[PDB]
C-alpha cells in the first residue's frame, strides 16, 4: 500500500559533478545517465524501504551542486534528518571541499542530522585520487558513516541509502 | 570574426543571468508553500 | 589540422553499430596490435601480463601515495628503473601495491582510458555524441597510446 | 571564442525548458505562487 | 475596503512580442509604465477589483512572453483574452490572425476576445488604420479598442469594457 | 577592408549632457538651435512654403499624425498620384493630418517628417523621463542616431516599407 510509518527527508550535498543527481536516479528509479548535465532548481524523489518491520519513506532531495552560496539553502536543509555528503573519488579537490560542506551543514542544518560520506564513482579504478583508508579515517573521527559507491555500475548505491536510513531510524526510535 | 565575437556572448550571458535569478526566486516560493511541486516521480 | 582515414573511419562506424569487446574483431585487433600490446610491454613481464589482464577486466586500479617485487618510492615494479614513484598499482582482489613510474602510469592510464571509453560505447550509454565526435575521441585515445608507446608522456 | 556562443545558447535552451516545465506544474496545483501584486 | 468578491474572471494577454502586453498589465494594476522594460520571462498575473452593476468583479490578468512555440495551462479557465498588436508594426497586426487560431484551439469557447490596439501614442508611425482593424474585429466577433499604455489613453476603458462584457455573458446564462 | 566605428564629438556631448541635466523644449537653447538648423529645418524644406512651416508647428506640439491610405476637392490635400508638400506626382501611400483635414504625402516626404518626429518623441521622453535604465552615454548615442537619420533624409536618402 502507500502508507508509511516514517517519512525521512535526506538531502544530497557536495561539489558539482560528483554524481549526486545520478545517485538519486539510481536509487529512486534505477536509472543512470552518463551524459547528464548540471541540475537546475531543486528536486526530490521518493522511495520506501523496510527497516525493522516498519515502512520507511525516504524523501531524497537533490539540487545544484554549485553552492557556497545563494538564496535557498535555509529551506533545502530544513527538516533534513539525513544528508549524503558526496565526493568524486577520482577528483581529489571534491574530497578537499568535504570539510567545507561539513561547515555548511554545521551552519544551516539541524544538529543531530545524520551525515554519511560517499564515496562515489568507484568504478574508475585507475583514476582514483582518494585512497579509501584516508576517507574512512576522516569519516570516523568526524562522526560520519562512510561508504564508496558507483552510480554507474550500481555498487553500494542501494546499501548506501539503506544504511543512512536505518541509522536515522534508530535515533528517531530511541527518543 | 571581428568585434562581433564579444557582443553575442555579452547579451546572451546577461539573459541567462536573469533567467537564473527568476528560477531561484520562484523555487523559493515553491518551497515556502507547496514543495510537492518539486518531486520527480 | 586533422582528417579522418576513411579506412579507419568505416571500420569504426561499423563496429559502433554492432559493438563487441572481442579481442579478435577487426576494430579491436588493429588497436591491440598497434597500441595496446606495445603500451603494456615492460621489462618485468610476469607482472606485465597480469596488468594487461586487469585492464581488460577492469580489475586494475591506480592510486597516488615490506614486499620485494612491489618496488618502492625509488623503484618501479614494471620497468626496472629507479625513479621517484608517486603512484601504486593494485591488481584485482590482490591487495598488493606495486609502485609504478610516472612513465608507466601514463602508459597504463592511456590504455585504461581507451578501454573505459570503448566499454561506454558497447553498452552505450553514449547518447549525445555524434558518430563523428565518437570517432575522433577514439583517435585521441589512440594518439595518446601511440605517444606512450614510444616514450612520449605527460606528468 | 566562437565555441562559447554555441554552449551558452545551449544553456538558454536548458534554462528555459526548465522554467516551462516548472510553470506547468505550478499551475496544475497552486497557481497563487505566480501572482505579482 | 471589501477584499471579497462576487465574481472571479481570468483574462489572458496575447500577441506578438513587444506590442506592450506587460505594460497594459502594469498600467491597469499599478498604474505604472516602463519605457525600457525587458521581455517577460515565465508567467505572471496581477489582480485588481472593480465595480460592475453593484457587484465587485475580481480580475486576474495573466501575462507571458509574446514569442511562443505551457500554452494549454495558460488559456485554461480563461474567460477573457486581450489580443494585442502594435499600431506601428504592421507585422504584429498581420499575426493577429495567427493568434486567433491559438486562441480558438487551446482556450474555451464563449471566451470574450478584445482586439488591442496599442501604442496609439505614436501618431506619425501608425501602420494600421483603425478601420482596417475595427472591421476585422467586428467581422470576427471581437470587441475592439485602441490604447497607449504610455500615455494612459483607453487602457482603463479597455479592461473595464472586456470585464463588463464578461459579466454580462455570465449573468445572462445564469438567468 | 575598412571597419565602421563611433567616437563622440566632445563638443556635441558636453553641449548635450549639460542639456540633459536641465532638459528644455525651448527652441533657442544651444542644444536645440544646432539641431534645428543642422537637422530639423532642412528636413522640412518643401515647395509649399506656407504649409511646410505649418507642419513644424504640428510636430513641436505632437499634434501631427500620419496614417496609411489603402487604395474632398482642392489643389491642396493631394491625391494618390500627387503630393501636397512637394508638387511632384508619385504614388502616395500615406496621408498627413495637421489637426482634426487630410493632406496626401509621398514616401520621401514621410521619411523626412517621421525622422523629425522620432527626435521630438525621444527628446520629450527625456524631459518627462521616463528614461531610467539607460545611462547618459547611451542616451547621447541615441540622439546621434536620431540626428544621423534626419541628416540622411536631409540629403535625400530615405526608406520605404515594402
Ligand atoms: N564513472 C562514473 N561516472 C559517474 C558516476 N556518477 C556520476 N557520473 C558521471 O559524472 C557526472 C556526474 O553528474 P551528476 O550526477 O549530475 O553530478 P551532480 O552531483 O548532479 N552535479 P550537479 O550538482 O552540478 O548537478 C555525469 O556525467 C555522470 O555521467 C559514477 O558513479 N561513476
Ligand atoms: N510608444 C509606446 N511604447 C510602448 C507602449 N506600450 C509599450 N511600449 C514599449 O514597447 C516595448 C515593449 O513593451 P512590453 O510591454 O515589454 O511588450 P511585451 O508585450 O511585454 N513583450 P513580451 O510579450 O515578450 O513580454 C517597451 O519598450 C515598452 O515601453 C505604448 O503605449 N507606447
Ligand atoms: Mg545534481
Ligand atoms: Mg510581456
Amino acid at each position: 500500500d502507500d502508507e508509511y510509518d516514517y517519512l525521512f527527508k535526506v538531502v544530497l550535498i557536495g561539489d558539482s559533478g560528483v554524481g549526486k543527481s545520478n545517485l538519486l536516479s539510481r536509487f529512486t528509479r534505477n536509472e543512470f545517465n552518463l551524459e547528464s548535465k548540471s541540475t537546475i532548481g531543486v528536486e526530490f524523489a521518493t522511495r520506501s524501504i523496510q527497516v525493522d518491520g516498519k515502512t520507511i519513506k525516504a524523501q531524497i532531495w537533490d539540487t545544484a551542486g554549485l553552492e557556497r552560496y545563494r538564496a535557498i539553502t535555509s529551506a533545502y536543509y530544513r527538516g533534513a534528518v539525513g544528508a549524503l555528503l558526496v565526493y568524486d573519488i577520482a577528483k581529489h579537490l571534491t574530497y578537499e571541499n568535504v570539510e567545507r560542506w561539513l561547515k555548511e551543514l554545521r551552519d544551516h542544518a539541524d544538529s543531530n542530522i545524520v551525515i554519511m560520506l560517499v564515496g562515489n564513482k568507484s568504478d574508475l579504478r585507475h583514476l582514483r585520487a582518494v585512497p579509501t583508508d584516508e576517507a574512512r579515517a576522516f569519516a570516523e573521527k568526524n562522526g560520519l558513516s562512510f561508504i564508496e559507491t558507483s552510480a554507474l555500475d550500481s555498487t553500494n548505491v542501494e546499501a548506501a541509502f539503506q544504511t543512512i536510513l536505518t541509522e536515522i531510524y534508530r535515533i528517531v526510535s530511541q527518543k | 570574426s571581428r568585434d562581433e565575437l564579444m557582443e553575442a556572448i555579452q547579451k546572451q550571458e546577461e539573459i541567462n543571468f536573469r533567467l537564473q535569478d527568476y528560477i531561484d526566486r520562484i523555487i523559493v516560493a515553491i518551497m515556502e508553500t507547496n514543495p510537492s511541486i518539486l518531486e520527480v516521480k | 589540422c586533422k582528417e579522418a582515414d576513411l579506412s579507419l573511419y568505416n571500420e569504426f562506424r561499423l563496429w559502433k553499430d554492432e559493438p563487441t569487446m572481442d579481442r579478435t574483431c577487426p576494430f579491436l585487433d588493429k588497436i591491440y596490435q598497434e597500441d595496446i600490446f606495445p603500451c603494456l610491454t615492460f621489462s618485468k613481464s610476469e607482472l606485465a601480463s597480469a596488468v594487461l589482464e586487469a585492464v581488460e577486466n577492469n580489475t586494475l586500479s591506480i592510486e597516488p601515495v615490506s614486499a620485494v617485487e612491489c618496488g618502492g618510492p625509488k623503484k618501479c615494479a614494471l620497468t626496472g628503473q629507479s625513479k621517484s614513484c608517486k603512484h601504486r598499482i593494485k591488481l584485482g582482489d590482490s591487495s598488493n601495491y606495486y609502485y609504478i613510474s610516472p612513465f608507466c602510469r601514463y602508459r597504463i592510464t592511456s590504455v585504461c582510458n581507451f578501454f573505459t571509453y570503448i566499454r561506454y560505447i558497447q553498452q552505450g550509454l553514449v547518447k549525445q555524441q555524434d558518430v563523428d565526435q565518437m570517432f575522433w575521441e577514439v583517435m585521441q585515445l589512440r594518439k595518446e597510446m601511440s605517444l606512450a608507446k614510444l616514450g612520449y608522456f605527460k606528468e
